[PDB]
């Protein structure tokens, strides 16, 4: 595990000891390597940053540069905390507690997410030590995936007014049934702002000299689209694929070069890295060992290594 | 046998062991006489292609987003944020159900003159004995059992069929309800209809009658019981159903 | 000293006499209490009263009616065989 | 927590049987006070 | 069928008491509970003088 | 304490679990009360004779 | 939409005064409300003709 | 009608049921015409119709010409006719004589 | 250490394994039992189709496709009339009578002798086991008399033999450390500890023919409590074929009677037209 | 209870819901049920063993010997009202075993050999103590 | 370690015996990793999603979604494989089979599809039982993501037709790509659906992109450096691009989530991550077709 | 008789068939018990709204 313990630094209030037994499996975010350390850059007051709180959007960002930890064993003096980053070599596989809607599946790599949900704040509220908790919500990375794409755009809507008031929410999510709304309060620009630059830098590498030849292969798409199942079902009805129907330029030097294969690389090196640019980076992966092929909400899933 | 995990050590125990028959004639009847309540609430739900995808679709867009979402747009099986390439239909599971798990009812064309009397009877849906009991042990015997349809119905005996679209080779049930071919079954949804229509399951199938009776306390069924909607099955959690048609 | 029915029995040489709490205070609880106070006199306890253990039947199988159609016996290393199986005439 | 927990504390010094047995669970909303048995308890030691 | 051989009579001039007080038209509080959250333009052929 | 039961193959292998819960007392107080007319207290001091 | 007996509720203009125009100036969707003036203004899905 | 009401209760049903022993009515007997309950302090009522949010339907008919049927039973009551109609009983009072 | 602390937390891993072991142990001989549920019913028919099984066998032999239709043509009826016969008709008597007695001898005897019988307290050996859930031998016994019950014999043979189960109670403890001498060696002491601070066994013998059976229901004793499905209950699976909208033929469009289904003087009579409506 | 008491053996959502249809049936069918067809002198015994086989019983306690008539234990009360159970005595069970009774007098438990230390001194007071006291003293030996 | 039994079922011939003796040392895909498991969580028809046959993408779904075994001794009535995902780093030494290709010293060899290569080669089937396991194909990290993006290119040109990308010379040797006389034309038809993944990902982004940033900067710090490291490249391929093509906020920033929603998909499919290492002890640390090499546990 | 009962009215439309009475119901034509739901945190109201 290579211990690293944080200790119950001044005073208890008698339930709220009892409120430390029930977060067992939970996340603390630490922004270091210690063998002791307070419990003061713990809690949400070191999240905010100097003056002003992070958005869900910030608290991504919030969490990037600091270190996740497992609850292992609480004491009442101190608590036990294995350092993810590096400790995560456990064939004994340190267990989780999940606190989410989601029945996850048997298999999913988990990744955390900021507490954004309507109804699963996890606000614990400590008042003898001045604190606020927010843990995160561990999640199915499909599903961490489909969230941090509407935020951010919902943030792009934050630039610009124009349309009339009745937009897409982009607060209904869709998991097999399971209508979610989420939270839109606030929008801070520069954790929107820095979202979307990376968002646009990465989309310019992403674009070569050869994938220039897949362009004129836009009519190609359709010819396929009354003629099967499959390729009209892929091709989506919100989707400016359907809006832009409505060649070569040759410059050829040399020729061997392999300029189609060359556009498929930088292509994947940018656009196919555009949810962990964004997000966290996923390390948790669900692993039963009683071929249980669910984890219900509020229990203690073992936990695997990197995906 | 030992495992180290996280926490302590973790002893599992386990004694290997098998059995026998040991009757040379049959032995251990078992009879059914009493329920419970049915699982399903007996129906009314309509069935959705819409959620499998195999089938090629319009070809004009105008027509294509306007027929399916005319039809989707707000039914008990309806996928809404739609269909993945890499994923699942997402059923959209409702906040409370009352009766119990849904049925799911699916649909064949008949001509209306296919008389009730048929009917009012044990019937079979595509209109022809379609079971590898009834053959002649012949053993090309059930392609022509199911399709020679110069040949009469041995549960009709007066007529090759009871629906020619239902009955005979590409007789439509044969394209849309014959897992071979497969436009849907991309869906989660367990089509009641897999059981016939299908010449590849019926394809002799098994013969032997008096190793057939034993198995009908046996052969994990096409259904499973822990969804909202009763789904195909998942390859996990079998189930020893008793399943006699 | 806080549970005053301890202090009942000093063990001890009260030894000093020296002006207490006006020195440091350095004690976690002191009470400079006059001739008598109300809370010298209060009794209390939460107590514990009851615990309870179920039986577990450790019920063998050579007992219930459905080992009559069974008629159980000893081999060892059959996690060996690929065949021990059984041939019968008639 | 532990109020409630010396209780199961003190019944780790049983003297009380408990006569007929159904499943605990469906009467969780009966009860003041629910530990449940897995197997072992790193508290209990 | 009352609490005997009794038949007893709902004639919908019962209804007097109930709707004709006047509640019926005060849906202020309705119409302030659905304007938020926007609806979409809805192509108001009808709906304009 | 439960019992368990080995299954086998797909099912999951179980283990033993254990319980303990604890309850709480309720604490009733149930009333009696009579009287005595002002004219026997007297009489049962003494007084009165 | 459709949520009293004696009244109406569609998506209609957002702001415009109704004795005026000819086009009104699409915007934002307000939905509003309007008197049903008597019992033949429910809809015929509530009413078999 | 008031969602507050179905808010505010749980929904385990270990705890659900022996409340459907003893709940406090709405009502009290001790008026001429019910009340709405006063502070008058506790009923201690049955009262299933909370736990299921449901109600029962009685013995009515349109007209007395279907009420006269319906004696006997369901056996053979007209169920409806021209435009006029009947509800038979579906309660717990089924089968009783009041 | 030197405190009893020390050793008196000791005792409480002690008194946490002297109640593990038994419940490992245990859940053998609960799972001893669960096999054979499996194992009877995997080789188990259903009865409403082998009551004319045995009687087509009741012949010759036939193979020449007319028995084998005739066979099936009668098994449908059999399964389409008689399949749930109790609570089907449990408002009779003496056919519930009849309705056991050929499923007491539908099947046939094994080639077996057991060679240590399970006696009834006078001489007669039992010949049949049958397997009954505890809701239908409640109310199967009240009303279909009844007997003697208590087993005089119920042998322990080579069958279960824990003196051969002892080795994991010690070689688990081996195989991880110096525990083997102390977890046998607890046991003996563990008896008093954990518990409390050829032979007959009690059942019931219902004969019925000239035959006996040990009619015992599980579920109360040894399937309760431990989230297991209680094996003798499931699933029939049947599909169901409903018409919709199709059309009267030519022949049966009466009305069994001149005035019936009219409608009031100014409606069409809607019963004229072809139906697209279904009810159920 | 009687169907809620089926679903508490064998161990979810379909579970759920095929309960409380099937329970709303049931309860508007098996209530009153002495008033409905109480002319069905059969109905009413099977009715009465549910009333005397639907609930748990917990850990027996050995004190109160409240068993009587000859030597047979009392394991259920039954209080009802009056004119039921001389209508249950009439003619549903005119089933006595006697009219006698063997009750038993109380029992007690004061504060007396180191329960009054462990309640002035210390805070938790063991109720019969000192049988657990020695046993504690007993077993670290065995 | 912790090794996992899976159990052979009933009777099988001496062929499909010494069909699970050309085994020994294979790589194995199971969905739970229960200590006793069974032959039907491990063959191809365990892996229908969709009532049919999975395709090159719908193994690569699950061949990120399930769990890694090998096989280190087979046995009768058993399979025992010490799998890789248990364990600490860098312990439990395994042995694997080696295919055309060195797997040399290092290279940290990824588990991937069948019909990159030949199909019906490693496909063994079980003939009295009938099944059929497909074993992955454990190549190095540079080349595994190499052939993954040549094929899809090459489903181009076999797309829509009218240089030849199969030779990929290795460090010495010349890997014949093309296995030409049965296998590319099952090929075109079994990457199918993989190859409209790549390409629906490429056509919406790019023509979401170039309305996406005009209508982006006006509508300031990422404005001015939308360009500052993409002058000449982003107004050169707005330039190019936007000329040879064609040109609506409500559905575009929906159209947003989507494709980035299967941006998020594709990373999950493609790359092909490394799951078990190749550093082995005393060897000649070249591995060659058909020899075992000592292979241990993490990247 | 006894107390008196109280009615209360409740605006239907007229082509609500009879098959929903007949038949244990709430008076408002949609369930709406707690108990019908799943524990999803947002199965309240959205059940009956």
């Amino acid at each position: 595990c290579f211990e690293a313990d944080i200790a119950i630094p001044s005073g208890i209030s008698r339930p709220d000891a009892a409120a430390l037994q029930r977060c067992e499996g939970r996340v603390v975010f630490l922004p270091t390597i210690r063998r002791q350390l307070a419990l003061a850059d713990v809690a949400h007051e070191s999240f905010v940053s100097g003056g002003v709180s992070p958005d869900t959007l910030g608290l991504l960002l919030a969490y990037r540069r600091r270190f996740p930890a497992v609850i292992t064993r609480v004491l009442p003096t101190r608590i036990v905390a294995c350092p993810v980053d590096l400790g995560l070599t456990h064939a004994g596989t340190v267990n989780l507690r999940n606190t989410s809607p989601v029945d996850l599946c048997n298999g999913d790599p988990v990744s955390l997410v900021p507490p954004v949900f309507e109804g699963q704040a996890t606000d614990v509220r400590l008042e003898s030590l001045d604190l606020t908790l927010r843990f995160p919500v561990p999640l199915p990375t499909p599903l961490a995936r489909e969230i941090v794409a509407r935020l951010v755009a919902r943030g792009i809507r934050d630039l610009n007014p124009r349309t009339p008031g009745e937009l897409p929410d982009l607060n209904v999510l869709y998991y097999n049934g399971a209508r979610l709304s989420l939270v839109a309060d606030v929008q801070q620009l520069a954790s929107v702002n820095t979202e979307l630059r990376s968002l646009v830098l990465n989309m310019v590498y992403s674009i070569t000299e050869g994938t220039t030849l897949i362009l004129t292969l836009i009519p190609r798409l359709l010819a396929l689209s009354a003629q099967d199942g499959y390729v009209n079902a892929l091709l989506q009805m919100q989707s400016v694929t359907r809006e832009a129907a409505q060649a070569p330029m040759l410059m050829q030097d040399g020729e061997r070069r392999l300029p189609l294969y060359e556009a498929l690389v930088a292509w994947l090196a940018h656009a196919g890295q555009l949810g962990d640019i964004l997000a966290l980076a996923p390390a948790v992966r669900v692993c039963t060992f009683d071929g249980a092929a669910v984890v219900q909400s509020g229990d203690m899933a073992p936990v695997i290594r990197y995906p | 046998a030992r495992h180290e995990t996280g926490g302590g050590v973790n002893f599992t125990l386990t004694q290997p062991r098998g059995n026998v028959d040991l009757g040379v004639g049959y032995t251990a009847v078992a009879a059914t006489g009493t329920v419970r309540n049915p699982v399903t609430d007996m129906g009314n739900l309509p069935q959705n292609f819409y959620l499998g995808r195999g089938a090629p679709p319009l070809l004009d867009n105008a027509a294509a987003v306007y027929l399916r979402n005319a039809v989707v747009a707000g039914n008990r099986l309806g996928p809404a944020q739609p269909l993945p390439v890499f994923g699942c239909a997402q059923v959209p599971r409702r906040a409370g159900m009352d009766h119990g798990q849904d049925a799911v009812c699916e649909f064949i064309a008949t001509p209306v003159a296919t008389d009730i009397n048929y009917f009012r009877r044990p019937c079979n849906p595509r209109g022809r004995a379609a079971g590898g009991v009834y053959a002649g042990d012949k053993e090309g015997d059930v392609i022509a059992l199911m399709y020679d349809h110069g040949q009469s119905d041995p549960a009709r005996p007066f007529a090759a069929t009871a629906n020619p679209w239902a009955s005979q080779r590409f007789s439509y049930g044969d394209l849309l309800y014959n897992g071979a071919y497969h436009l849907n079954g991309a869906s989660p949804v367990l089509s009641p209809c897999f059981k016939f229509f299908t010449a590849a399951d019926i394809t002799a199938k098994h013969r032997c009658l008096e190793r057939l009776i034993v198995e009908t306390g046996s052969a994990v069924s096409t259904a499973t019981a822990a969804s909202d909607v009763q789904f195909k099955r998942p390859p996990g959690c079998r189930e020893l159903v008793e399943d006699p048609c | 000293g806080y549970r005053y029915a301890a202090a009942i029995l000093p063990t001890g040489s009260i030894l000093s006499t020296i002006e207490v709490a006006s020195h440091r205070r350095l004690f976690d609880f002191f009470a400079a209490v006059r001739s008598d106070e109300n809370s010298l006199y209060d009794v209390e306890f939460d107590a514990l009263l009851g615990s309870y253990c179920n039986t577990l039947s450790l019920v063998r199988f050579l007992e219930l009616g459905l080992s009559v159609a069974c008629v159980c016996t000893k081999f060892p290393e059959l996690a060996y065989m690929n065949e021990g199986r059984v041939q019968f005439e008639v | 927590r532990d109020p409630p927990g010396y209780r199961y504390a003190a019944a780790i010094l049983p003297t009380g049987s408990i006569l007929s047995t159904i499943e605990v669970a469906s009467h969780r909303r009966l009860f003041d006070f629910f530990a449940a048995v897995r197997s072992d308890e790193n508290s209990l030691y | 069928w009352g609490k005997d051989h009794q038949v007893l009579r709902l004639s919908m001039e019962n209804a007097v008491g109930t709707v004709c007080h006047p509640s019926l038209m005060n849906i202020d509080a309705a119409v302030g509970g659905v304007n938020h959250d926007p609806v979409e333009a809805a192509n108001p052929y009808g709906a304009y003088v | 304490h439960q019992p368990l039961i080995a299954r086998d193959g797909p099912h999951p292998v179980e283990q033993p679990v254990h319980n303990y819960m604890t309850k709480v007392i309720d604490r009733r107080a149930l009333n009696a009360a009579f009287s005595l007319a002002t004219e026997a207290i007297a009489l049962l001091t003494g007084e009165a004779l | 939409l459709e949520l009293h007996p004696a009244f109406d509720f569609f998506a209609g203009v957002a702001d415009v005064e109704l004795p005026g125009g000819e086009v009104p100036p699409a915007g934002p969707g307000a939905i509003q409300a309007t008197w049903r003036v008597v019992n033949g203004n429910l809809p015929l899905a509530l009413c078999p003709v | 009608f008031t969602a507050a009401d179905i808010t505010a209760k749980h929904r385990c049903l270990e705890r659900l049921i022996v409340e459907t022993g003893s709940a406090v009515s709405t009502a009290t007997a001790a008026s001429d015409v019910q009340f709405k309950r006063p502070p008058g302090c506790r009923e201690l009522v049955e009262d299933p119709c909370g736990l299921f949010q449901e109600a029962y339907p009685i013995t009515c008919a349109s007209d007395p010409a279907l009420l006269r049927s319906a004696r006997d039973g369901e056996a053979h009551a007209r169920e409806t006719h021209f435009t006029q109609y009947l509800i038979y009983d579906a309660s717990p009072l089924k089968g009783l004589s009041l | 250490d030197g405190t009893g602390i020390s050793l008196h937390r000791q005792l409480r891993a002690i008194q946490q394994l002297a109640r593990n072991v038994q419940a490992v142990l245990g859940a053998f001989e609960r799972g001893t039992a669960d096999q054979m549920l499996h194992v009877l019913l995997e080789k188990a028919p259903p009865l409403a189709l082998l009551l004319p099984m045995q009687r087509y066998l009741d012949n010759g032999r036939l193979a020449t496709r007319v028995a084998r239709a005739t066979l099936v043509a009668e098994l449908k009826r059999s399964f389409c009339d008689t399949s749930f016969f109790l609570g089907k008709a449990g408002h009779r008597r003496e056919a519930i009578e009849a309705w056991l007695v050929d499923l007491t001898t539908a099947t046939q005897p094994s080639v077996a002798v057991p060679r240590l019988t399970h006696a009834d307290t006078r001489g007669r050996p039992v010949d049949g086991v049958l397997v009954t859930t505890a809701a239908i031998k409640q109310r199967l016994l009240q009303s279909f008399l009844k007997v003697e019950d208590t087993e005089a014999d119920v042998p322990v043979t080579y069958g279960e033999m824990v003196l051969n189960g002892a080795n994991l109670v010690t070689a688990l403890v081996m195989g991880k450390a110096v525990r083997s001498l102390d977890d046998v060696g607890r046991h003996l002491l563990d008896m008093q500890e954990e518990q409390l601070e050829t032979t007959r066994v009690r059942a019931d013998l219902v004969a019925i023919g000239d035959r006996l059976v040990f009619l015992e229901a599980l579920e109360r004793r040894i399937y309760a409590a431990t989230n297991v499905p209680y094996p003798l209950v499931g699933a029939m699976d049947l599909t169901f074929v409903l018409p919709l909208g199709l059309f009267n033929p030519a022949m049966e469009r009466f009305a069994a009677h001149a005035g019936d289904l009219v409608p009031a003087p100014g409606h069409p009579e809607p019963r004229a037209f072809p139906p697209r409506q279904l009810f159920f």
